[PDB]
């Protein structure tokens, strides 16, 4: 009795401490069972997060009663050497807060539909038994389709069932593919490497439908263009871990602590090793909080200060006191030896086109791709095509590697890198600067549009019997620098005060960084590099690679990298983290995706195309190609708007397209037979005649635009789509915000390549379908919204760039409600697909065009200059001069047995990628007894492909990095090209295999694979062009070398041949509405940066209650401290931001540590949660994207050019963003616009 | 002479990223009740800041922590005996609800039902979990501050700004930031219990961890104030307070509290210290505030001295528990290397969980510099954060030891880069600070490769001792509700018996 | 009349008494948790330290008289004691009392918080308070402290259980015998209301060791 204890008072009394100041006590303490049986759980279950954050953090999750309650970081990962850090625990705030969505009040349960469209649903049902022709008879009618096309956003969602929404959705997807094409359905979902199979489950429906599958690398802005121009690479790096083997690194525009959470650590930890650390933001940001030195040069001048580091580094290291390593290096693995031919203007020179062995009288020996083979001089003189160009990797076998020997001779030969003491005489050549323009924002210091420089050149004899003038890239690099040599340049430095074209004192001026900082650092980088021979990294991200001009900002850090020899060395190179890219079993995952183990090929499109002309955005340009010309090129080669360059492109085969052609590719076989001649003969002299268009011709004529979309693991209406306001009006059919005039209302100049008509059709998505766990904004405007299993609800596997660790998602429970795992969901909806389709689909044959693909023979498409064969500069060539044309048959009514088995092409024809291939017939017989196999029908025989779990062991089981058998066979096909042996680099891990069961019990290490340029090893730390450097495999580049010099007549044309300074573009988003709508508040114009944020990962999260009250609960955009007291805003205080594009309302945080001009809105905030209504629009707020607008860059539409050359998310145009302006101003009125009467008014 | 022991905490605040993980984790856990919504016993700040709740620091406004009067007597600073019961009807220094923030929660759900036809896309707006009513706007939240988040004017009234010349840190080339994240101090003097008038709240003996006792805690808020840290938080629901627990659950099998094991950033060591309970008043009463460090250093023990080895035993330490305060990381940063000092000793409460201060990038100057006794490295007064800040926050305003801190972990820094980039052994910067090489290298691998063997040696609170493990291993958590439980005396009025006691005794002896 | 004289006064009092003591050791051994002051003050600061001081203070005066004067100087003088020095306790309570029901009801974080139970028990403390005072005008007509006389016979008797208890009251004005049948429903609700806390009045800590600590147990 707690009472009658009472009376033991004294008797409970211990001895007193302390001189009396304490009394022990010897009284009970059972109550504190009452925290004990908190934290008691019923078990836990290992699983990870399908977000798009690069962590890949596997995680305990604890179920208690029955519930998931919380979740901590799993320990157990395979550690690392005695003299690294381990990973443990890994981890971010963002993941701790995961299982707030479980059983939340945001959780989707139920299928849902928009009440307009269910109630014509129904009614259509009982008027046609069929449901195609019901869906027919909505979709055909004006009236009807706008009434549910308009509702959207608007409320009205109701319960449905599955039953009922995969019919309609079955119905919706037949009547499309029947009536306009099976690329007018689409699908976009990202970054697989999260969740694989979950990623895999849509766009295997859609792949073998004939769907096009959309990009997502290139789209989010991820993609730095200038990895596949310098190295021929999507995207490769060192592991966080490699961070720790570095002696001094730059943080560039990279927001560790926030952007790489559970990798932090390797840079904190790696200080106390010795090594300096440099951060280099605009802002405060908190990466400086762990650097040694905070540089803050002007947001977007980035590029400048990198040239003027490199000129130091060039002028100290490798001319005035050449460095052995250093000088080795860029001999043996950049394009610097490489010669360039010089084209005669009016006085002077313009570098053109790389010499190729073609040019020479003998084609030095070369018999194939001679054109293709680049050449440079020995150190005796002579002339010589060096193994591993571009032109060794086709056709022959042996010799594309990067052993020093003539690619004739076979001998061993020694590149000459500068002319200088060894030319025929001195030319002129013209360099394009643009440093003198630019907006009122930034500083520009006026020089010359072309600085003519002093090179030394040799005169060759050509093969067509003229002559011609070479230099060397090196020479010309030097040069483009402003390197004085003795040739009495003036515009060359006498030192670094000398204000020329990259000096130190020229970059002061552009970016406000002292130049004794710049000179000190580029020195300390340097001389570190030396000492430790390439252990100097750079980690760079979105701060740089999110400017229109990323490539400039990108191969400025990749040259300081190169010329320092850090690329392929442990502790050094190239560090860029964005989104969570590296799916590690790539070859074993991609035909799980794509059905490629039934049918080939699939449907890819690039998305920022894809948007840019659906979503109508191009109608809004205001950036024309002309005013980013070389000063040197000829303005009337390149006339026309931007997707003009885009629509010419696709029909040279650069680019794909999509739709693709202008008629329903499952129609052209059947006109073929009835005129006598194959499908591709009739396709491409249709294509000739334009008796058969590319739809891009026409993209608003009613036929060409995409009609059904599919969207999961994306949020693209509320993070990612850019120009939010004109996918609402132009993809959507509602209201919208946009503020400008289009081209027609401002009477500008029409595309020449795109049909123009005035009023731009609206509202073409017949049908948007979202899956999601959360009611997010895209949720909200969607016309079906489907409930999927939180990724504490279904097996899937995830892998990252970070660490080299596979490991799995796991349902801890079955999933709440009527919600279901993506697979699940997909599988259903191709079951019902089959059988809807039936009289309606059949076995039918499909014309699908396929761009041009980089790791492909094809590759070696147009050698020296551009010819459109639409404009008779050559002849019509598919798979050459335009995109292949391929012969895809369908059997609609097996789509489901299909998607349930791994189908015949792996057996047939093999499995392979990045330009090998190799046999897997015993890794299908492993799956066979795996997976089991098909009883009958169709895929009788196969192995089977029913659960999440069963489509993890494919892709476990195909991929070389998870299994040593396939890995060994993937390293042996590479030999062949190389010469050189690479099976040891698998060999002691060939009984290897990564088992999914076993991934539960403790994340796994990978495999060493061709696929990677990095090393999985006990010794070495995995570091991206490793092997280029260590065995001697060629970068997929032009020259088979690091490519400093970029000879595509594009990339010459448009300025780029040689890294340049460019200044942020001028997206005239502002002028042309600020003031127009005034509140009575003043108004100013700033810069609208959009980082990442620390409350949410992308727009994931940022409703969850957890982030929300650890930020600032809901949307916020930050301002200086000057800027906010000049527009009379305080801390907190609701603001406007808005321009041309649309509108946004937020609350202002003021803080010290943002730079005066520019204003950060953290990256994605979303639609759904505390949001006020818009002053300018008077319609609920926008979002940080409904400022922006998509503005694409020709240099990113470049294909059939080696390593310029199209592939899934390795090439394409970017959604860069961070040069927009937008005007802000305090908001006077605050209205909820929901019938509360519960709305401010903000004074003065 | 009566040695304790304790699980203590340090935090090397040099490798905070200031992410939260550890806040949301133990919310998850502990908090997330209605009542203790708005209660983070983990919170992290960025500072400058005035923090959660606003202007914790301040005691002349909060009045929390110990005074030592003229006659040399420790009282609390709220009052003595009578002065606290004379305030206990409406406790006259309470933080309100406002001085936390207004906790709140968005309707969801509005973005589900919208009915068709809405004029305008529909939207989660805040209402507030005290009220139920809509919100008109969300004005203060647990981590308003986070990343100099405010007016400069307004974060810089920051009590650790005390005694500087501040102006000069309101330009944007001289700005700085750092993260503070903080739990209870489980100290050897709490504040907090020596303000209860119920006698509720306990430092307990075999692991040091102080609890509230919910059974016995009558909500007399008194406590709060008491508390200099502001880490106890008032359950407006149950009318009883709650405060961080030291995960003890965890901590009693020898698991590292749960903020410790989900820190991402792998700032945080758990280790065993070795205590002369007997001394406690003594060094929480000396004369000048400035001698609280080192008076408490001197409360802590040798555990590898025979001399205490024996004591210990002699006192009913554990095997283990001496064992594990051999190995104790928290014992190497705080008495050997002396890296790690405590959060605001001048409260007298001689705190259990202490901090290394942090590193923070070289300082605006006229030109890039030059090399210094560090090379490239940075010199201990070229760092941007003002050291007598971070004396303010950690060493009641002595700098010496904070130097003495940041130049070690830059000496360290100095050796570590001449061995690995040069090959060279290069003691210079080691020598001046008094450091070995044994001792940079050892400091090395616990900051350093700090694998989770070396940031975590707790050992069990042993459960089984002075109690009846068996029956309790049989019987514990089948909760039908005996009635039984809580107290020793076996007569209670529902004539019931303990579910997991034995109540035939032996008849055979 | 006499039925209900005799319930209220020689009944009712040993019903609410048994209630008011096994309810609070059944309360004490099996709830705990539920045994605490309840605290409001964190949740809106404003008034309360004016209102729950004058509240308490005032209250603690009338428990002192009250409990001496019917417990335990002529009775005449005693009577002058209770009326002066116990109405002005009183007035401090009933305008503390009314001050803090204002803002148990019309303070929305209070409001929201609330449970009955407090809203019924502050309540009738006012009510009981009020009446209280009123019968001060009705002492006042008997100076020579008879009617006290007859309060303090009754009370003696019920306390140690004498019969015939209501006899004493004989007379007395209505006034009287309605306060004391509003606050023996006081003790009757006791147990079931945050009064629990009144039993924990903290005295033992002007005589504790500042530290506590426990040991293994
Ligand atoms: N917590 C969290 N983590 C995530 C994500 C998230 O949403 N939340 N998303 C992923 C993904 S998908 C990406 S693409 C990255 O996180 C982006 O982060 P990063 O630090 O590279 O970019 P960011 O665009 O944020 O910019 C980093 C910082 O650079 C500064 N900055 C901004 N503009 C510039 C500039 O022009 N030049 C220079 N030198 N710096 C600039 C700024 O401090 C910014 O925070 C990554 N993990
Ligand atoms: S959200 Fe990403 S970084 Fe954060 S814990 Fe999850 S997997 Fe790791
Ligand atoms: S020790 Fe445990 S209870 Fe205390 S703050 Fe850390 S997680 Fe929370
Ligand atoms: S988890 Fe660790 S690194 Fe992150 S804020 Fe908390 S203490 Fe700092
Ligand atoms: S003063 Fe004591 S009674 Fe409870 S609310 Fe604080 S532990």
């Amino acid at each position: 009795s707690k009472f009658l204890d009472r009376f033991r008072y004294f008797k409970q009394k211990g001895e007193t401490f302390a001189d009396g100041h304490g009394q022990l006590l010897n009284t009970n303490r059972d109550w504190e069972d009452g925290y004990r049986q908190r934290w008691q759980h019923d078990k836990i279950v290992r699983s990870t997060h399908g977000v798009n954050c690069t962590g890949s953090c596997s995680w305990k999750i604890y179920v208690k009663n029955g519930l998931v309650t919380w979740e901590t970081q799993q320990t157990d990962y395979p550690r690392t050497r005695p003299d690294l850090p381990n990973h443990e625990p890994r981890g971010c705030p963002r993941g701790a807060s995961y299982s707030w969505y479980l059983y939340s009040a945001n959780r989707l349960k139920y299928p849902m539909m928009r009440k307009r469209l269910m109630k014509m649903w129904r009614e259509a049902k009982a008027l046609h038994s069929d449901p195609v022709e019901a869906w027919a008879s909505i979709i055909e009618d004006a009236d009807k389709a706008k009434s549910f096309k308009q509702a959207r956003g608007r409320g009205g969602f109701v319960r449905s069932s599955w039953q009922e929404v995969n019919e309609l959705i079955a119905a919706s997807n037949v009547y499309t593919i029947k009536n306009y094409g099976p690329d007018r359905v689409a699908g976009f979902s990202p970054i697989p490497a999260m969740s694989m199979v979950s990623y895999a489950s849509g766009a295997r429906y859609l792949s073998l439908i004939g769907g096009t599958c959309l990009s997502f690398y290139d789209w989010y802005c991820d993609l730095p263009p200038a990895s596949p121009q310098t190295w021929g690479e999507q995207t490769d790096v060192p592991e966080s871990a490699d961070w720790y083997n570095s002696s001094y690194i730059i943080a560039w525009g990279s927001n560790v602590p926030q952007t790489r959470t559970p990798d932090a650590h390797f840079f904190t930890e790696v200080r106390y090793k010795g090594t300096k650390t440099v951060a280099v933001t605009p802002d405060y940001a908190e990466i400086a909080k762990l650097c040694d030195l905070w540089l803050a040069p002007k947001q977007g001048t980035d590029a400048a200060m990198a040239l003027a580091m490199g000129h130091v580094m060039l002028r100290e290291f490798h001319l005035d006191n050449p460095s052995q390593y250093f000088t080795d290096y860029v001999r043996r693995y950049t394009d610097m030896p490489m010669l360039v031919m010089l084209e005669e203007r009016d006085g002077y020179y313009a570098a053109g086109r790389m010499l190729r062995a073609a040019d020479l009288v003998d084609a030095l020996g070369q018999e194939n791709n001679p054109e293709w083979k680049t050449v440079a001089f020995n150190t005796n003189g002579e002339m010589v095509a060096p193994n591993g160009s571009i032109g060794f990797r086709w056709g022959e076998k042996g010799k594309w590697n990067l052993e020093q020997r003539d690619g004739k001779t076979g001998e061993e030969t020694e590149l000459q890198l500068s002319l200088l003491g060894s030319q025929d005489e001195i030319a002129e050549v013209g360099f394009p600067y643009f440093g003198g323009d630019g907006t009122e924002h930034f500083n520009k210091v006026e020089l010359e549009n072309v600085l003519l420089h002093k090179l030394p050149v040799k005169r060759l004899q050509l093969a067509d019997g003229s002559t011609a003038l070479v230099t060397t890239v090196y020479d010309l690099t030097l040069a483009n620098y402003g390197l004085e040599r003795g040739l009495n340049d003036v515009n060359c430095a006498t030192s670094y005060d000398d204000v020329k074209a990259y000096t130190p004192a020229w970059a002061e001026q552009i970016t406000g960084v002292s130049r004794s900082q710049i000179i000190r650092i580029a020195r300390e980088f340097a001389d570190n590099a030396d000492k430790t021979h390439g252990r100097s990294m750079i980690i760079v991200g979105a701060g740089l690679n999110h400017w229109y001009h990323l490539d400039m900002n990108y191969r400025g850090l990749i040259n300081m990298l190169i010329f320092c020899g850090c690329v392929g060395q442990s502790g050094g190179g190239w560090a860029h983290y964005v989104g969570q890219e590296k799916l590690r079993p790539q070859t074993g995952w991609q035909p799980l995706a794509f059905a490629l183990d039934w049918q080939r090929p699939a449907r890819h499109m690039n998305s920022t195309s894809y948007f840019y002309n659906h979503s109508s955005q191009w109608r809004y340009e205001t950036v024309t190609a002309e005013e980013l010309l070389s000063p040197m090129a000829d303005k009337s080669r390149y006339t026309g708007h931007l997707i003009d360059f885009n629509v010419r492109a696709e029909r040279m085969g650069w680019l794909p397209s999509a739709p693709q052609l202008g008629t329903n590719p499952l129609t052209i076989a059947g006109e073929a037979e009835k005129a006598g001649m194959n499908p591709v003969d009739y396709t491409v002299k249709s294509l000739k005649e334009g008796s058969i268009r590319f739809a891009a011709e026409q993209p608003e004529n009613g036929k060409n635009h995409p009609r059904n979309l599919f969207i999961w693991r994306s949020n693209l209406l509320g993070s990612s789509g850019k120009g939010h306001e004109f996918m609402l009006k132009y993809l959507l059919g509602t209201e919208h915000g946009i503020q400008g005039k289009d081209l027609g209302q401002q009477g500008g100049v029409k595309p020449e390549e795109v049909d123009w008509q005035d009023n731009g059709l609206e509202g073409k998505l017949d049908l948007v379908v979202t899956l999601d766990f959360r009611l997010s904004s895209t949720c909200l405007y969607s016309d079906i919204i489907l409930p999927t299993a939180t990724w504490y609800e279904k097996d899937d596997m995830n892998t990252s760039d970070m660490h080299p660790f596979i490991h799995p998602l796991s349902a801890a429970v079955d999933p709440a409600w009527e919600a279901k795992s993506d697979w699940e969901i997909y599988k259903a909806i191709a079951k019902k697909f089959s059988e809807v389709c039936v009289g309606h689909l059949g076995k039918e044959t499909d014309i699908v065009t396929l761009p041009i693909q980089h790791d492909s023979a094809a590759e070696l498409a147009q050698p020296l200059d551009v010819k459109d064969w639409k404009k008779g500069e050559c002849d019509l060539i598919p798979g050459k001069t335009a995109p292949h044309i391929m012969v895809v048959e369908r059997d609609y009514p097996a789509t489901y047995e299909r998607f349930t088995s791994i189908g015949p092409l792996m057996e047939k024809i093999g499995n392979g990628g990045k330009g090998i291939a190799w046999n897997t017939q015993s890794e299908m017989d492993l799956l066979r007894k795996l997976n089991y196999t098909k009883a009958e029908g169709p895929a009788k025989g196969q192995p089977m492909l029913n659960t999440a779990i069963d489509a993890a062991e494919m892709i476990l089981t195909l991929a070389p990095e998870t299994n040593g058998q396939v890995a060994v066979k993937a390293w042996a096909a590479l030999s062949e090209f190389t010469g050189r042996d690479h099976t040891h680099l698998a060999l002691n891990k060939e009984d290897e295999k990564i088992r999914f069961r076993d991934i539960q019990a403790q994340p796994r290490k990978i495999i060493s694979s061709p696929t990677w340029s990095g090393l999985e090893d006990e010794h070495v730390s995995y570091n991206a062009g490793y092997t280029n450097v260590h065995e001697l495999i060629p970068w997929r580049t032009l020259s088979g070398r690091q490519q400093l010099y970029q000879d595509h007549q594009w990339m010459r044309d448009f300025g780029e041949s040689l890294l340049v300074y460019r200044p942020p573009i001028d997206t005239r988003s502002v002028k042309e509405v600020i003031g127009q709508k005034s509140n009575g508040n003043q108004e100013k114009a700033l810069n609208f940066l959009t980082p990442h944020q620390k409350w949410g990962i992308h727009s994931t999260y940022s409703d969850n209650l957890l982030m929300l009250t650890l930020g600032r609960g809901g949307p916020v955009v930050w301002l200086s401290e000057a800027d906010a007291k000049d527009l009379g805003i305080a801390d907190n205080d609701w603001i406007e931001v808005f321009n041309s594009n649309g509108a946004l309302t937020a609350r202002a945080v003021v803080s010290q540590r943002v730079p005066a001009g520019m204003t950060m809105m953290y990256h994605a905030q979303e639609r759904i949660v505390n949001l006020p209504g818009s002053e300018i629009t008077q319609q609920r707020g926008g979002i940080h994207n409904s400022v922006t607008r998509i503005t694409p860059k020709p240099t990113h539409m470049i294909g059939g050019y080696a390593h310029l050359a199209y592939g899934f998310n390795y090439y394409g145009t970017v959604g860069s963003n961070r040069d927009e302006f937008v005007v802000v101003r305090k908001m006077k009125n605050i209205d909820w616009l929901d019938g509360e009467g519960n709305d401010q008014v903000q004074e003065s | 002479m009566k040695i304790r022991s304790q699980v203590g905490m340090v935090l090397n605040l040099d490798k905070c990223i200031g992410c939260h993980t550890c806040s949301v984790t133990c919310k998850n856990v502990w908090t997330s009740r209605e009542g203790v919504e708005y209660a983070w016993f983990n919170n992290v700040e960025t500072k400058p800041g005035q923090g959660f709740p606003t202007d914790w620091e301040n005691q002349e406004k909060y009045k929390g922590g110990w005074i030592r009067k003229i006659n040399g007597k420790l009282q609390p600073r709220m009052g003595n005996r009578a002065m606290l019961l004379g305030k206990i009807f409406a406790n006259p220094h309470l933080p309100g609800i406002d001085d936390y923030y207004e906790p709140f929660d968005f309707d969801y759900q509005n973005l589900h039902t919208a009915p068709e036809g809405s004029k305008s896309q529909p939207i989660a707006r805040p209402r507030s979990l005290i009220t139920g009513e809509r919100m008109a706007k969300i004005e203060k939240g647990p981590n308003w501050e986070d990343d100099l988040g405010g007016e400069f004017d307004k974060l810089a009234k920051d009590k650790n700004f005390d005694n500087i010349q501040k102006a000069m840190y309101s330009q944007f080339e001289n700005t700085f930031m750092m993260y503070l994240p903080r739990l209870c101090e489980h100290c050897l003097n709490p504040a907090c219990v020596a303000t209860c008038p119920s006698g509720a709240i306990y430092k307990r003996e075999e692991d040091g961890i102080v609890l509230i006792d919910q059974d016995k805690c009558r909500g007399w808020r008194m406590c709060i104030t008491g508390c200099p840290y502001k880490k106890i938080y008032f359950n407006w629901k149950s009318g009883k307070s709650e405060k961080c627990i030291f995960c003890y659950p965890r901590i009693e099998a020898g698991q590292p509290t749960v903020c410790s094991e989900t820190c991402v950033g792998r700032i945080r060591y758990l280790g065993v210290l070795l205590y002369d309970a007997d001394a406690i008043e003594r060094a929480a009463s000396t004369e000048n505030e400035k001698d609280l460090y080192q008076r408490q250093l001197d409360v802590f023990l040798d555990p590898n001295d025979p001399k205490v080895i024996e004591q210990a035993i002699k006192d009913g330490i554990p095997l283990s528990v001496i064992e594990a305060a051999q190995q104790s990381p928290v014992y190497k940063m705080a008495m050997e290397w002396k890296l790690a000092l405590p959060l605001h000793p001048e409260y007298r409460t001689l705190p259990m969980v202490w901090y290394v201060p942090p590193l923070s990038p070289i300082q605006s100057a006229a030109d890039a510099g030059e090399l210094g006794s560090n090379g490239i490295l940075p010199d201990v007064e070229s760092l941007r954060i003002p050291v007598q800040y971070l004396a303010n926050l950690l060493t009641a305003g002595d700098t010496k030891p904070v130097l003495r801190a940041l130049k070690r972990m830059l000496a360290m820094r100095h050796y570590k880069r001449a061995e690995t980039v040069d090959g060279k052994v290069d003691t210079r910067a080691l020598e001046e600070v008094g450091l070995t090489e044994a001792q940079a290298q050892e400091m090395y691998r616990y900051l350093a490769i700090a694998n989770y063997e070396d940031r975590f040696v707790v050992p069990s609170s042993h459960r089984e001792l002075a109690r009846e493990a068996f029956p309790e291993k049989n019987g514990c958590g089948f909760t039908f509700g005996d009635g039984c439980h809580g107290s020793d005396t076996k007569f209670n009025l529902f004539n019931s018996r303990r579910i997991d006691a034995i109540d035939v005794t032996s008849k055979t002896e | 009349m006499q039925f209900l004289n005799m319930f209220f006064f020689d009944i009712y009092p040993y019903i609410a008494g048994a209630v008011f003591l096994i309810g609070s050791w059944l309360r004490y051994d099996y709830g705990q948790y539920t045994w605490r002051a309840a605290s409001s003050q964190m949740l809106d600061r404003k008034g309360m330290n004016l209102a729950s001081n004058l509240f308490h203070i005032g209250i603690l005066g009338i428990f002192v008289g009250h409990f001496f004067g019917m417990l335990t100087l002529p009775i005449e003088v005693a009577q002058k004691m209770a009326m002066f020095a116990g109405g002005a306790s009183g007035v401090l309570c009933l305008i503390g009392g009314v001050l803090l029901l204002k803002r148990r009801l019309f303070s929305p974080r209070v409001r929201a918080t609330t449970t009955g139970a407090d809203i019924l028990i502050l309540s009738l403390l006012v009510i009981q308070c009020a009446l209280g005072l009123l019968t001060i005008p009705f002492s006042a007509q008997h100076m020579d402290g008879s009617e006290m006389m007859k309060l303090v016979g009754w009370a003696q008797s019920v306390v140690t259980f004498h019969g015939g208890a209501s006899q004493h009251l004989d007379g007395v004005a209505f006034i009287f015998r309605l306060h004391l049948v509003l606050g023996m429903t006081l003790f009757l609700l006791f147990p079931f209301s945050r009064l629990i806390h009144i039993w924990s009045v903290p005295v033992e800590y002007l005589t504790r060791k500042y530290q506590l600590v426990r040991a293994r147990h």
